[PDB]
């Protein structure tokens, strides 16, 4: 066949070529931590969150975007991988506001549960944090830019699958901020999807906020009738 | 043969569009470019 | 350290301090605590019910 | 006798940048007097296969700091054609405090670059030569447009170049103010109209490059000589510094010496005797010396115990835990602030990092604040193991080496400055009770 | 320190989309060259030179400069705002007609670049972040601009003016004012990046071409 031969934690795995790290380890029930990747989105990799180790090799790799090559012998729980989490949760929290319960996705967030599963326990910053003012974009979705981790997914989606380009980054280093440069109004029918392809609080509903948290919620799965598409 | 002189003088009289004028000029002996096949990515 | 009937306490200046996170509901060993929550006319997050059951309550 | 053991003399017959100094015509006729423009056609008639052979057996390494293999890295571009035109990119960003280089030989010869260009591309089989420049460098870029307007004039590039009928394009592309721009798929990405902002690797500029097509990303330095080392010999070029360490540097030296100046040099030149022949020694004596970065600011420092026998070739400083970078010294003695140094070196990372990736965007400017700490004293001696670890993090977890670059020197001052800072903690604590 | 300025747009009678800007026709000839030299089907290359190009021709990009460069290249404004924001050499306020940038970073703070700073200060009375009530120099701080051999070095309005002292600065800054121009390049004797006295090397006579040439060839 066209398949090729990986390993993940000595556990050999067919793959197709071309499939990154991040696929080959999921095919085994592995799931590697990350923040800006989305597998319905094209591939950013400036989170960091990713890197694992490869056998045999000093650096650690995005396995968000690397192909896996023949052969390779991929370490997901090694003492390098957890470091290289640790330390880029580290660098994530560093400016991160206090806002866990004034914030919406207290019980949702991808950054607290990897801060619990991947991260440290304590802090080491003995700095002053950044402060970044909010941006308005409408009606539909809240914005309280602090929270923001320019992970970008909400930038590529707007981008990509609503067709509409008005979300980018101005500004570069720490003071680097996602929004529109102008006052201006995010409108499209597909507007509400960045408030759940945004891991943080950063995007989050308005219409819904403030009134329950995740856990007190009971979910029914149900069909959609306001259109035909169902 | 002297190297008592400076030669590199004739940058004291650059004005602001002196970059583009010699881009303009230099227009004319180029080759065609290449296409993508697409006006624009966008397309 | 003793505990005694509850009360919700207010900041200096005479606003609430409780901003409707609902960690103490989700504690309450005996579900206890009732709390609904919305933006309020000046777009605080504050609770509009704020209910402890005392017959419930394990102090 | 062969296998030279000491280096650091060479005359001026050797020198391939023979107008350094402008002392000379610029212009297409001063620089064919110099030997520029001279058999290229029968150069580019040998074949792009001739020529990645000579680059290669001349041991050539990248001069932009790296220090890769200019040989594989030129051949790596050798494929069959799949559809996609092919390109080179020339990287004049010259963005590393301290180094001045790439700016000499811009304004000074530019048909040495032009000349590179044309046969870098048809090593390489490219269409056309981008020359991406520093903004900043506005009568410079004027200048290189200048020798491409003769060139054009001449017949030497273009339509039917030189004799060879192989067409090639030189086109110049002036940045904005941003030093990350000088990274190749940041560079790449600047000039496609982006962010400068750079790409993961793989796909390398081989594969995918500027819009998309294979592209290689070399220095002006690196590219220039190109043309000299295919006339000489390439075998010439071997003959200068040590094994792996071969051929002619352009050398950068500032900071506390009497004559700052650039000059060139051999290779495995030892540091001592170049800051002594060509610098004029250290301000105060050699014995006033403190520390020296040699590399520039991307490169940790070494104190004066380690200067005085080290050969400024890449293996000699990679031994001496620095690295050769762009040869660019700066040279500190004893009456300044090596905190303060170190530290406006690190808000310099601070203020021109992209902030694409969250190790540099956020680590990066913690260590600015920890320096800016550090300067006053107003810290305590397990933050100096706090910052070291910090920087530890930061390093190999980047996109790019800014991060790299930002926490290397932290790491130089940490390991050989560690009591300096004590004293100014215990300072400020005493003094401020 | 910081950055100081903001990286969002707010409305202003002196900065709107309705305030007048356009591409003269020389200015539009010159877009043309440059769009020519990027490949047929890539046009958003064309953005860094054509912003320049209205920066220079305005003196400073307006929110309706950076409108007009997307309308031209048909790219999305967000894209022109996230160029115009990202690179530092793009004046998205008003500046004075001399612009002067004073490098501070370690090799230039090595030969007293702060005795430069303070000297321009005190010339010019304004701090390092304003513009004289008369708008005829604004001043600031840059990194290394790669004179670090002739540091220390202010770049003015394209300009090189290397190897100062305070008294050069001053002479520069009162020539400048008086409506002339100083020639740029260093003011110690020197006009080169050669070593301050005795020109070490390349003293000898360059070689003819074909002098080192290899057989074969
Ligand atoms: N001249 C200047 O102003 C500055 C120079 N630098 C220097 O840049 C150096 C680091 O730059 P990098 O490009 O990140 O170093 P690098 O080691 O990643 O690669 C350098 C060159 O080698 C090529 N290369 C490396 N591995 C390759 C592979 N497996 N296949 C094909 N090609 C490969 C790359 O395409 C690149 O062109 C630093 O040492 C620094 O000193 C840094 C800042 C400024
Ligand atoms: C932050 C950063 C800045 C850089 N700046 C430059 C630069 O200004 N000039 C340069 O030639 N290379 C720079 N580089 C490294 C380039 O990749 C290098 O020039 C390129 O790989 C060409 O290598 P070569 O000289 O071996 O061909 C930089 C790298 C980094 C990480
Ligand atoms: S986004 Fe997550 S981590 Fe950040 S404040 Fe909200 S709940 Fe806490
Ligand atoms: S707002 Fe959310 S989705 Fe958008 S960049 Fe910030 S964290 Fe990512
Ligand atoms: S909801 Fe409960 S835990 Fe949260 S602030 Fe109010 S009283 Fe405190
Ligand atoms: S290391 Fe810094 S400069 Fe390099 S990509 Fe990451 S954020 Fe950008
Ligand atoms: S998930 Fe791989 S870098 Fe973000
Ligand atoms: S340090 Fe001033 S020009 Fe580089
Ligand atoms: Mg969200």
């Amino acid at each position: 066949s066209n398949l090729i031969e990986v390993f993940v934690d000595g556990q050999s795995v067919m793959v197709e070529p071309g499939t990154t790290v991040l696929q080959a380890c999921e095919k085994v029930g592995m799931q590697i931590p990350r923040f800006c990747y989305h597998e319905r989105l094209s591939v950013a990799g400036n989170c960091r969150m990713c890197l694992v180790e490869i056998e045999k090799a000093p650096k650690v790799v995005a396995a968000c975007a690397m192909p896996v090559m023949k052969g390779w012998n991929i370490l997901t729980n090694s003492e390098k991988s957890k470091k290289a989490r640790e330390g880029v949760m580290e660098f994530l929290l560093a400016n991160h506001p206090l806002d866990c319960p004034i914030c919406d996705q207290g019980g949702e967030c991808d950054l607290q549960d990897q801060s619990m599963m991947f991260g440290s326990d304590r802090s080491r910053f003995l700095e002053g944090k950044r402060a970044v003012e909010d941006k308005n974009i409408g009606p539909l979705v809240k914005t309280i830019m602090t929270r923001c981790i320019q992970c970008t997914r909400c930038i590529r989606f707007a981008s990509e699958i609503a067709g509409v380009d008005d979300l980018g980054t101005t500004g570069r280093g720490n003071d680097m901020q996602v929004g529109t440069y102008i006052e201006k109004m995010f409108m499209s029918e597909l507007s509400g999807n960045i408030i759940d392809i945004c891991p943080v609080g950063a995007l989050t509903s308005k219409p819904y906020a403030f009134t329950a948290r995740p856990w007190e919620t009971r979910k029914t799965e149900s069909i959609d009738v306001m259109d035909a598409v169902g | 043969f002297d190297n008592s002189t400076y030669r590199n003088l004739q940058h004291h009289e650059y004005s602001t569009y002196t970059f583009l004028d010699l881009n303009v000029e230099l227009s004319k002996f180029r080759m065609p470019q290449p296409s993508s096949g697409r006006q624009s990515p966008r397309h | 350290r003793f505990r005694g009937e509850h009360a919700l306490r207010r900041y200096p200046s005479g606003e609430e301090r409780c901003i409707a996170c609902k960690l103490c509901e989700a504690v309450c060993p005996a579900q206890a605590i009732t709390i609904e929550a919305e933006p309020r006319a000046d777009g605080s997050r504050r609770t509009t019910r704020y209910d402890i059951d005392m017959t419930k309550c394990i102090y | 006798a062969p296998k030279k053991t000491s280096f650091g003399s060479l005359k001026d017959e050797d020198r391939i940048f023979t107008n350094l100094y402008g002392r000379h015509d610029w212009r297409l006729k001063g620089a064919q007097s110099r030997g520029d423009w001279y058999k290229t056609k029968e150069i580019l008639l040998k074949g792009p296969d001739w020529i990645l052979g000579e680059v290669k057996t001349s041991g050539l390494r990248g001069r932009g700091g790296a220090g890769f293999p200019t040989g594989l890295k030129w051949s790596f571009m050798n494929k069959p054609s799949d559809g996609r035109p092919k390109y080179l990119v020339v990287n004049a960003d010259e963005g590393e405090p301290g180094t001045c280089k790439d700016r000499e030989i811009i304004r000074h010869d530019p048909h040495k670059l032009v000349e590179g260009c044309l046969v870098g591309g048809r090593a390489m089989g490219a269409r056309a030569a981008y020359i991406y420049i520093r903004g900043e460098f506005y009568n410079e870029a004027s200048n290189l447009q200048v020798a491409i307007r003769e060139a054009y004039e001449a017949g030497l590039i273009g339509k039917n170049a030189c004799g060879s009928g192989y067409d090639f394009d030189v086109f110049v592309v002036r940045g904005a103010g941003a030093y990350i721009c000088g990274e190749e798929t940041a560079l790449i990405e600047s000039i496609e109209g982006k962010q400068g902002k750079p790409r993961l690797k793989p796909p390398f500029p081989a594969d995918v490059g500027v819009f998309g097509c294979p592209t290689t990303v070399a220095n002006v330095e690196t590219v220039a000589v190109s043309p000299t080392i295919c006339r000489r010999g390439g075998a010439w070029f071997a003959s200068f510094g040590r094994e792996r360490n071969s051929g002619t540097k352009l050398f950068n030296i500032s900071g506390h010496v009497n004559h700052p100046c650039t000059v060139e040099e051999e290779m495995s030149v030892p540091l001592k005797e170049l800051i002594e022949k060509h610098a004029g020694g250290v301000i105060g004596g050699w014995d006033n010396l403190l520390a020296v970065i040699p590399g520039g600011s991307s490169t940790p420092l070494i104190p004066k115990s380690v200067c005085e026998t080290v050969l400024m070739d890449f293996d000699a400083l990679v031994q001496a835990q620095t690295g050769l970078g762009t040869a660019a010294v700066i040279v500190m003695d004893r009456s300044t602030d090596i905190v303060k140094a170190i530290a406006r070196l690190i808000e310099f990372y601070k203020h021109e990092s992209c902030g694409q990736c969250t190790p540099c965007r956020e680590g990066v400017d913690w260590m600015n604040k920890v320096m800016a700490r550090f300067v006053k004293g107003d810290a305590r001696p397990a933050e100096i193991d706090s910052l070291w670890e910090i920087s530890k993090q930061i390093e190999g977890h980047t996109i790019c080496a800014l991060g790299d670059g930002a926490a290397w020197p932290v790491q130089g001052l940490i390991r050989h400055f560690r009591p300096e800072l004590e004293e100014r903690m215990q300072q400020f604590a005493l003094q401020h009770q | 320190g910081a950055g100081g300025a903001l990286f969002v747009h707010r409305d202003t009678p002196e900065n709107n989309p309705d305030t007048p800007f356009d591409f003269t026709p020389e200015n539009y000839k010159r877009i043309e060259a440059i769009v020519k030299n990027y490949p047929e089907g890539h046009k958003a290359a064309a953005v860094l030179p054509v912003l320049d190009l209205a920066q220079r021709q305005n003196g400073w990009l307006p929110i309706s400069a950076m409108n007009k460069v997307a309308e031209i290249l048909q790219v999305p404004p967000m894209r022109v705002y996230e160029v115009a924001t990202f690179y530092t050499m793009y004046n998205r306020k008003p500046v004075g007609k001399y612009h002067i940038q004073v490098c501070t970073t370690t090799p230039c703070m090595l030969r007293n670049s702060d005795s430069i700073l303070e000297a321009i200060q005190k010339k010019l009375g304004i701090k390092v972040g304003e513009t004289t009530p008369d708008k005829l120099f604004t001043l600031i701080e840059v990194e290394c601009l790669g004179a670090c051999v002739n540091a220390p070095m202010v770049q003015i309005n394209d300009n090189y003016y290397e190897d100062l002292t305070p008294k050069d600065i001053e002479e520069i800054i009162d020539e400048l004012k008086a409506g002339k121009i100083p020639k740029p390049g260093p003011r110690s004797g020197r006009f080169s990046c050669e070593p301050a006295g005795g020109l070490t090397s390349l003293t000898e006579p360059p070689k003819g071409p074909g002098f080192g040439v290899q057989a074969g060839l």
